[PDB]
């Protein structure tokens, strides 16, 4: 009867319902970002979303350990809410990719997934 | 919560019990004032993780990210450095104590072996005593420039007194710490 | 064919539309009105000195409520509902704390009391059903328990009676009343 | 059923019928008008501070 988590420790997992994310269903659900831009923090945690996995640990968790430091999560900055972006996460394998706009065509730019068991691979993509 | 329906009058500053007005309140998001119930909202539960270890569930230990038992910091025993890296190997929250450290320099070697010796994304924590200001003037400057090279400075605790709301937001805001221990020793330093 | 009719009372000033034909009535209830009212203060500080539009409009309510024009008080009673209670989405007690909040309009709670609720419930005659917020919350997550109290909570205890008398007179007349009459017969024993 | 409602900016001073229904919506449209028209000073002289009635109700509107 113990709850099951993947992992114990942080902010608790948020359930965010806001303007400017555009969710739309599927195979990756994607949410979609107009002209006017959301918070910050929301838009964080609604990529996290409400289940405790290795994405919304990846993304929820305010720091990251380089060696023996702990250093500033980079996954905020760099998923901090652009205009006209778009974020799929798939709903099976948890996967992340961000699509942002390069010369007028919508491009990934983020790929975040889980390569082995327990590796993140974030891959930094530039066209 | 405690509805005076015999008197009307503006609610109390700590809205702690309701008047006449919130009987009769009607509103379109239909919100009344409600009261924790600090039993159900603090049962202490377990939860266990995909490794299977189970954890006491309680704020302290979601705060932690481990168990909710912690090791106060000792100025003979927290000292020195083996106790810490232990209990933080062994997985639970410790202050490495600076009232037997007198320099930045000692501090800063006691520090470097602390996170040579720990598990990596193992916090620290450290405690310093108001009463004392040649410690925390040289122990807070150290804090923030460790913090900014990125050491594992999970947090800092004061004991012997707390610090006004002027020092302490200080400490929030420029520290840039995971939460800050403090030790009241009354229901003054308590508010 | 309405009308603009206005009442003042220093800075105050509350203007509201009313029949061509019945603003004599209008005009003769205000200048009794401003006859009764104490003379206008900096701040507002007197007691029965209004400090805000809605306390004006309240006390002229109330005013009116005993005159040969209920019309006049049905109709004025209509207008503060639309204007302040806002077609009756909140009470006359919600309305009367959030003007002792409010900071525009600074008064007391003897002052929002006297020159809003008593005014309202003199001039209201009839009271629709209406379910309030915890009433609301009753039917599906509230648990709403009733304690009353003993003695030896205040030792001018009456005053919280002569409160209810004067803020209500029309809502617990009847059963004073009834309670007098059995008092009346009783204590001869 | 219509009603009186007013904006003002120091001597500005437009008034117009409007239907009771919708007056409160006129009047917390009216506090965020005056909270966003600066301080009125004499002459009007503002860049944004309107100099006329229709100047005001020109504003409101937009």
């Amino acid at each position: 009867k113990i709850p099951v988590v993947e992992y114990f420790g942080g902010k608790k997992p948020a359930s965010v319902s806001a303007t400017s994310v555009n969710i739309i269903d599927g195979n990756q659900v994607v949410y979609e970002i107009d002209s006017e831009l959301p918070n910050k923090q929301e838009w964080l945690d609604l990529l996290a979303g409400t289940e405790l996995n290795w994405l919304q640990a990846f993304i929820s968790t305010d720091r990251i350990v380089q060696g023996s430091k702990h250093v500033s999560n980079p996954l905020h900055d760099i998923l901090t809410p652009a205009k006209h972006s778009k974020v799929t996460i798939d709903k099976k394998t948890k996967k992340l990719t961000a699509f942002e706009n390069i010369k007028g065509d919508l491009l990934p730019v983020v790929e975040i997934e889980l390569v082995k068991p327990n590796t993140i691979q974030l891959s930094l993509i530039e066209h | 919560r405690i509805i005076l329906a015999g008197t009307l009058d503006s609610n109390p500053i700590d809205d702690e019990y309701g008047f006449k007005h919130e009987i009769f309140q009607t509103s379109a998001d239909k919100a009344i004032k409600w009261a924790p119930d600090w039993l159900k909202e603090l049962r202490p539960t377990l939860v266990k993780n995909s490794e299977g270890k189970i954890y006491v569930k309680t704020k302290f230990s979601q705060l932690l990210g481990r168990a909710p038992l912690m090791v106060a910091g000792m100025t003979p025993t927290t000292v020195n450095t083996d106790i810490v890296s232990a209990s933080l190997n062994a997985g639970y929250h410790i202050e490495l104590a600076g009232g037997g450290y007198f320099s930045p320099v000692m501090m800063t070697r006691a520090i470097d072996d602390i996170v040579s010796r720990i598990k990596p994304g193992y916090g620290l924590g450290i405690n310093l005593i108001y009463v004392n200001p040649f410690m925390l003037q040289w122990g807070i400057p150290l804090i923030k420039d460790l913090r900014e090279k990125g050491y594992p400075i999970q947090s800092l605790t004061i004991g012997a007194g707390v610090p006004s709301i002027e020092v302490a937001t200080e400490y929030i805001e420029d520290l840039g710490l995971t939460h800050l221990g403090l030790k009241p020793g009354s229901v003054d330093a308590i508010s | 064919t309405h009308r603009p009719f206005q009442l003042t009372h220093g800075s105050i000033e509350h203007t509201l539309l009313v029949p061509n034909d019945l603003f004599f009535n209008y005009s003769q209830l205000k200048d009794e009105f401003i006859k009764t009212l104490p003379e206008p203060t900096e701040g507002f500080a007197g007691d029965d000195e209004p400090s805000s539009p809605a306390e004006l409009y309240g006390k002229f309510i109330g005013f009116i409520s005993n005159a040969q024009f209920p019309q006049i008080v049905e109709l004025s009673l209509k207008d503060f509902e639309s204007r302040f209670l806002d077609n009756n989405n909140d009470n006359i007690h919600s309305f009367a704390v959030k003007l002792l909040d409010d900071e525009t309009y600074p008064t007391t709670i003897a002052k929002v009391k006297e020159n809003i609720v008593k005014n309202y419930y003199k001039a209201v005659k009839s009271i629709n059903k209406v379910e309030s917020n915890l009433l609301y919350h009753c039917k599906h997550d509230a648990k709403l328990v009733a304690i009353f109290g003993g003695q030896g909570n205040t030792d001018d205890y009456f005053e919280e009676l002569r409160e209810l008398y004067t803020l209500y007179q029309g809502l617990i007349e009847d059963l004073l009343v009834s309670i007098a009459e059995k008092l009346n017969q009783l204590h001869p024993s």
